[PDB]
């Protein structure tokens, strides 16, 4: 019947909601970090530094 | 993204959403499509006379051997929600009509298979849907073209018996085919009520027990009980029987309430024995007065009753159910009686040849009425040689009682063997043109459709499907159209007039009205929010 | 169905694996109890796991099918098949399930002839139809002249008695089971013929009593025999009456009055034993338990006793000796007594029964069992009730068909006769109907050792012209004829084991599809 | 008359649907 | 051995479950090629659960077999059986393995006709010996009169093919088959009919070369195309010699030494390939490969150069030039040189190819196949592979019989004509010895969807009086003329299927007990 497939398949609007979501992750993660009232952010690893 | 927001919160709408299944997308109408085919193509091989049973095994372990339609799709462990709606489909047509319980799944996995081309082309699914109403409506007005029959209920059962036959014919029963036939006809006229156009089937008691073979199946005028004598030596043969229906039990009279009766001298101890040595001669007596040679009790008997029935010559049974005395107040004419005072000549029952037949080695020795007087309660007896038999015939017969029933609501016959079917798939396709605006291709797959069920016949009969069915409705343009179908011996001509393969209107009405309106629930869904696992 | 299966444990198949494990489950039935059928079949021995096993040797194959539990959906028809042809006629139970296997064996060979499953049907309809013409043509009637019915009966046990584990008995247990039957001299209950087993001895030691046997001895102080007396039996309360008012106590104001009612009580008590002594009897059976204080009414007036026989113990009472049950004493001019000579206890197997000797209108029998083990006894009784059941319908009908094998194959030779008068889409069925019934002879044949490939060719060239009386002669290892060895079976039991089973391979050769369900407490 | 009846009770009836069905789903994933 | 087990994790089982599950084995492999037998017999799909499961479509019964992997001990015999049917006529693959499984389908016939398993062995090796018989006497031979032995040929093509995926393929593939071993003028070598599969086209596009193709193209700075060239092929080695001398070295005191050993090292190899252009040639092919150093010598000279085209290459193209490998450059008088016309370079399917086009002595075909996918490459070779087998034995051996069930028709009736000289023992295993050949036109008549059951009644009546030549024909559905038609098979391709699946069903009928030893790595 269906696709025999043995991973995951998902069409219509879910993907196409899925990548704005996708970028909107990242952008308003250095949303706050743009203009001269910017400010800068921390990277701590799994290590420690 | 799923179960998180854009932020990094966590993005929860419904609990246990993870373990959640929903579809929308396209295959959802392609996911009910193919689960619907399925059941119509299992059900398509028990269709017609030369349709093979199916084998059913229950939760406990017990088979039951069935073909029609409503007890297949009822007895399976299907957790399909649109694979559901098909056994409720089924099990309406067996509420309402009863005959067509498996051309009715076949019919609405049709529809859907017609559909699923429409689906494809870019029809939305209420516009096919709006397509079959259209369509389905041509299929009714057709139908009742021709359409007579001439039951009087007196001497022309001639209709009422090949009526019973075309029932009959698909199931195991086709070895009593004559006999069988006309013992459901002559079951619902002595119950009827002609005045008012109904008929009660709690009148219409069917029991079965083993042994025997099915030609010894009898049509018992009256009733058929667990005979329980509690006299071993009681005459086993009553010729003219006075029956006495009583609801008392055979003991001194016990209040409903709480009494603690109190005894306090010896006179009132020996008042206790005078007191009940008085009452089962007083309980013994007043059915003598009566004229009574037979009594029924609902209730248990003592043992100092039980002799005195002995002496009196009164025969009489004990521990009868409670629709069972209904049913010989009925076939007798006599009057349940509450009390023993209470108890005259006017309400006593009138019966012939009242005696228990033992059956082989067993120890049932169930009651057979032979004579009565004007009774509207008979009793169907089926016999067999096994239980798979036996219960099939009490499913294969009593497809046979209601298809006499509704004549009785509807006189108006139409004839079977896919003939009606071909007739009505010519009507959609000349309404289609009259006028092809939007709903052409709706209609069309309506009359393809139509077309499955007198080529799955053609199917099951060692036949070509295509090639047959062309013949058959290409006869009916190039004249006017008659009574022309197929079977299975094919009986030399195609004509079902001489046949005699008659069907009801009104069990084919609601074949297309019921599966239309199923494929119309079933394409206004484009959601399905089913959970995952069990726990 | 299969393909995307919505089902959640349940499973199925449609026309690949629905037949094939229908042939299968069916012709394994048949062949588990083909070496039991005929005159020299061996027997089975059934046990269980565990748990109080209780093994049961039995040879009938009802017996057999009812207690194996087998899973197959279709292999239960079978099972059910032989449990009414046991119920109804009691015997062929064995004969009627290797013939509905070999029905559907020859219709495993049409599988690959390409042949359609509903023409099968139709064609062992007529052949059917067929088969039944043959016994009815050929069942030998008996009205009067009764020194030749009794000599049928015999041929009856003879024949029924000779596939089970009394094979060397056939000149006593033979005139065990008809004189048993002779003794009703009416309808066949089938349960005043009482068999009692007991330890020890030979089946050779075996007999019929010519009284009845009880047991629940004659009480504590009284008389163990008594000549010439007159039987009265009961079915009332003796001793803790409570007589039928619930909801009455006994509310008095001092415990002197209390010894009033216990004396007033026990005085109702003595006018009821002394309202049974107005008959004049010597005996008394109550169905209930007597206690002690109208035992010691029966002792003091030297009356028997019998307290609590059975339910069903005071029916045959009533029936070997010519009484009513009575159990309301008001009227002594209305209750019919027994007769009998003597009432002596007899010892069978160190235990002490109840002898009935010298009863008069005697319409039950006691049959006393005496075998080696409980195997055997168990064994003999299934056999016994295989040979009085065939008894009580020949006295009911009395058409009677030669057994042997020349039953089969009068059947066989009709169906063949129209076989040939049929086109070929319906004449490759009826011929394999009437293969199915040459079968039947040559399980019997194969059993005992025989060329089972030549006997039964004779006995269709036998058949073919003429020799209607034809048998398969299993003492020698020949052909004879069934008239002169005196081999006959009932013709209702031959019907049936025709009948049912073309009507349940009717049943199973209409599957396509077998849909069973998730089972309960099954992981 | 029939002209004959040729009984075919066999798999590859039902297998013959499934190749159908999975190549119109690899159709209807590329439309 | 089951009472009282001596065994550790081994289990057997003796003359009860041994020939039981030998024919359920056996016959389940049998009724699985029962669908692809026949010019309307279906193909099967085989695949694996996962892991590089390379789907092989294949028709031919023996790549079905080798690759399954049956656990039944008693199939495997089977599965051995038709590796070697086409390891030795590569034909018939499919029919030895129904007529040996229709064997010991009719041996369990016996199973309750109680015969000896013994007399059905005698009884087939004297029914063997009859049916080879019946195709030797009905052998046609093709000797003088060429013209008609080419038109045998294509009857022979034509018969194999049908049954394969090259149904409506017989106008031109009965040509790329019969012109292939027309070519090889000789013995059937098998191996210079090289096959190339290519993606791209349909089955029509495939052709049989005129010449010869090859991979590897002709170097870097090396002419393509050389009209009336002489072609010599080598086998020797071009650089990094390290000539034959294991243990030597070269120890110098100074790293000017070096320099003048290296290029002496290239003095050496440069005189090599100067030997090898004292013959006068234009192209090169050498099995091993050629590096930088040789490659420019031979294009400075417009010699062209192929490298390492394969081991069985050089075979193919001293086969279809008319040279020798020459792997020694020594004597120019006594090595001989290929002829050819043109060695342009074709592209098929976007790889451009090396065509030999024009070749003397050209005993080597290339038959380029080109399908819609893999699967019919795949499928379309091992057709043509049993195809040319055929066709290389039928010039070996011209004797052809007459197939589409003709031949096992005349197999089968001089089978039944010595049963009826034979007694009553063995005579019944010879009835199911003819009974099993019939079945073989039976297969092939019901996989179409006619009616078997009249079809093959008309055959053997048709071989009973006369009509030697007479047939099944497939293409309307009737009984037809062999010789007319055109619809044989060869004659030792038709004896390998009657005496292999006779010795075969030998050895599984007579095994008495299964005695299967403990797997290592299986709990
Ligand atoms: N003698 C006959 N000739 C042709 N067709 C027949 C004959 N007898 C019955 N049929 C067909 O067989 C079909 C059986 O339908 P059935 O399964 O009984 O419907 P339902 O399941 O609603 O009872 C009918 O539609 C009828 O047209
Ligand atoms: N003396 C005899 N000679 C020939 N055949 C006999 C003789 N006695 C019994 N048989 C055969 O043995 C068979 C026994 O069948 P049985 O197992 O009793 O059937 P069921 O189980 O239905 O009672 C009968 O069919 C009968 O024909
Ligand atoms: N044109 C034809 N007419 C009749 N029969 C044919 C025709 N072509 C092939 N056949 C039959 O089909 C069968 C195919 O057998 P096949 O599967 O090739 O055997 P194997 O696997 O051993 O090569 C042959 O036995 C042959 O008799
Ligand atoms: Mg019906
Ligand atoms: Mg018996
Ligand atoms: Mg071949």
């Amino acid at each position: 019947g269906p696709l025999s497939v043995f991973g995951d398949r998902s069409t219509g609007e879910t993907i196409r909601s899925q990548n704005v979501m996708a970028a909107a992750s990242i952008a308003n993660i250095v949303k706050s970090s743009l203009g001269p009232v910017g400010l800068d952010k921390m990277l701590v690893d799994d290590i420690g530094d | 993204t799923l179960a998180f927001d854009e932020y990094g919160r966590p993005f929860l709408i419904i609990k246990d959403q993870d373990r959640k299944s929903r579809l929308m997308g396209l295959e959802a109408l392609k996911s009910h499509i193919m689960a619907a085919k399925a059941v119509a193509n299992t059900m398509r091989t028990s269709l017609g006379p030369n349709g093979l049973d199916k084998m059913m095994v229950d939760k406990d372990g017990d088979v039951t051997v069935t073909n029609d339609g409503a007890t297949i799709l009822s007895m399976m462990d299907v957790d399909h929600q649109i694979a559901k709606l098909m056994v409720e489909l089924s099990k309406s047509q067996d509420d309402e009509i009863g005959d067509g319980t498996t051309g009715v799944v076949v019919l609405a996995g049709a529809l859907l298979e017609e559909a699923e081309q429409l689906l494809d082309r870019g029809i939305h699914p209420i516009r096919i849907a709006d397509g079959y109403e259209q369509a389905a409506r041509v299929a009714i007005e057709h139908l009742d073209k021709i359409s007579d029959s001439v039951l009087v209920d007196i001497k022309d059962t001639e209709p009422l018996i090949q009526t019973a036959k075309t029932t009959l014919g698909s199931k195991v029963v086709n070895s009593c085919h004559r006999q069988m036939a006309e013992i459901a006809v002559n079951a619902v006229l002595t119950v009827a009520d002609m005045e008012r156009r109904d008929v009660d089937f709690e009148l219409i008691k069917v029991e079965g027990k083993v042994g025997g073979r099915l030609e010894d199946t009898k049509l018992i005028k009256g009733v058929i009980v667990d005979k329980d004598f509690s006299h071993p030596q009681m005459p086993k043969k009553v010729e003219d029987a006075k029956i006495a229906i009583l609801t008392c039990p055979f003991e001194p009279p016990k209040p409903k309430t709480k009494h603690k009766l109190d005894v306090t001298s010896v006179e009132d101890y020996k008042a206790l024995q005078k007191y009940e040595k008085e009452k089962f001669e007083e309980m013994i007596q007043q059915i003598k007065e009566t004229g009574a040679n037979l009594a029924i009790c609902q209730w248990g008997f003592d043992d100092e009753a039980n002799h005195l029935l002995l002496q009196n010559n009164l025969p009489a049974v004990r521990w009868v159910g409670g629709p069972e005395i209904e049913l010989i107040a009925i076939a007798t004419g006599g009057r349940i009686v509450p009390r023993f005072s209470e108890l005259t000549a006017e309400k006593l029952g009138f019966a012939g040849l009242v005696q228990e037949i033992s059956f082989g080695t067993t120890k049932d020795k169930m009651l057979v009425i032979e004579q009565c007087k004007n009774s509207r309660a008979v009793t169907i007896f089926i016999r067999g040689g096994n239980k798979m038999i036996i219960e099939e015939a009490k499913r294969s017969l009593h497809d046979a009682l209601c298809v006499i029933r509704n004549l009785i609501r509807d006189n108006r016959v139409v004839y079977g063997g896919g003939a009606a079917e071909i007739s009505c798939a010519l009507a959609v396709s000349q309404e289609a043109d009259k006028c092809p605006t939007l709903e052409q291709y709706a209609m069309r797959a309506f009359a393809d459709a139509l077309e499955v069920i007198p080529m799955a016949l053609s199917e099951n009969s060692g036949m070509n499907p295509i090639q047959t069915m062309t013949e058959v409705r290409a006869r009916q343009v190039k004249e006017m159209n008659p009574a022309l179908g197929i079977d299975c011996l094919h009986k030399g001509t195609n004509d079902m007039k001489q046949q005699h393969v008659i069907e009801t209107l009104i069990g084919k009405k609601q074949q297309i009205s019921l599966a239309t309106q199923m494929v119309r629930m079933i394409l206004k869904i484009d959601d399905i929010r089913k959970p995952g696992e069990s726990e | 169905a299969p393909v995307n299966i919505f089902k959640a444990g349940a499973d199925e198949e449609r026309a690949e694996t629905a037949r094939l494990t229908s042939f299968i489950g069916a012709i394994a039935i048949g062949d588990l109890v083909k070496s039991t059928l005929g005159p020299k079949g061996m027997d089975k021995i059934l046990l269980s796991s565990g748990r109080d096993a209780s093994l049961m040797v039995t040879n009938d194959g009802a017996t057999i099918l009812k207690n194996i539990g087998v899973d197959n959906p279709a292999a239960k028809v079978l099972v059910d098949m032989s449990r009414v042809q046991d119920d109804e006629v009691g015997d062929g139970t064995t004969s009627v399930t290797v013939l509905a296997a070999e029905l559907l064996r020859e219709a495993e060979s049409l599988i690959a002839k390409k042949i359609h499953p509903q023409t099968i049907i139709a064609g062992w309809r007529e052949a059917t139809k067929a088969a039944r013409e043959a016994l009815l043509s050929s069942a030998v009637d008996h009205g009067s002249d009764e020194v030749k019915f009794r000599q049928d009966l015999m041929n009856i046990a003879g024949t029924t008695l000779s596939s089970k584990l009394l094979t060397h008995h056939k000149d006593h247990f033979t005139k065990l089971a008809v004189e048993a039957v002779l003794r009703l001299k009416g309808s066949g209950n089938l349960e005043a013929i009482h068999i009692i087993k007991k330890l020890g001895g030979s089946l050779a030691d075996s007999y019929l009593d010519e009284g009845f046997l009880l047991d629940k001895k004659i009480g504590v102080n009284q008389p163990k025999r008594i000549e010439n007396a007159k039987i009265l039996i009961a079915n009332t309360g003796m001793d803790t009456d409570k007589i039928k008012i619930f909801g009455s106590r006994v509310r008095v104001d001092s415990t002197a009055k209390v010894a009033e009612i216990e004396h007033a009580e026990k005085e109702k008590m003595k006018e009821k034993v002394e309202r049974i002594l107005k008959h004049g009897i010597n005996c008394f059976i109550n169905r209930q338990l007597i206690y002690n204080y109208p035992e010691q009414l029966f002792g003091a007036a030297g009356v028997m006793a019998i307290e609590h026989a059975d339910f069903a113990g005071v029916e045959r009472l009533a029936l070997v000796t010519g009484g009513e049950i009575a159990s309301t004493f008001d009227h002594p001019e209305l209750v019919k007594l027994g007769s009998c000579k003597l009432i002596e206890e007899v010892m069978i197997g160190e235990d002490k029964l109840i002898h009935f000797s010298g009863v008069a209108l005697g319409e039950a029998c006691t049959i006393v069992l005496r075998g080696a083990t409980q195997q055997i006894l168990d064994e003999a009784e299934r056999s016994l009730h295989d040979a009085l059941c065939v008894l009580a319908q020949t006295v009911k009908d009395s058409r009677t068909v030669y057994g042997g094998g020349c039953s089969e194959m009068l059947m066989a030779h009709a169906v063949t006769q129209l076989a040939n008068r049929t086109p070929g889409k319906e004449a490759v069925a009826m011929e394999s109907y009437a293969k199915a019934l040459r079968m039947l002879p040559t399980i019997i044949a194969d059993n005992a050792g025989y060329d089972s490939a030549d006997l039964v060719a004779q006995l269709r060239a036998a058949h073919s012209e003429g020799n209607t009386t034809a048998g398969l002669d299993m003492r020698e290892g020949t052909i004879g004829d069934m008239a002169i060895l005196g081999i006959t079976e009932s013709f209702q039991v031959k019907r049936q084991v025709l009948l049912s089973a073309a009507e349940a391979a009717e049943v199973i050769l209409r599957v396509d599809n077998i849909i069973k369900a998730a089972p309960r407490k099954r992981v | 008359r029939g002209k004959g009846a040729y009984q075919d009770r066999d798999k590859p009836a039902q297998i013959r649907f499934s190749n159908i069905s999975a190549a119109k789903a690899v159709a209807d994933a590329i439309r």
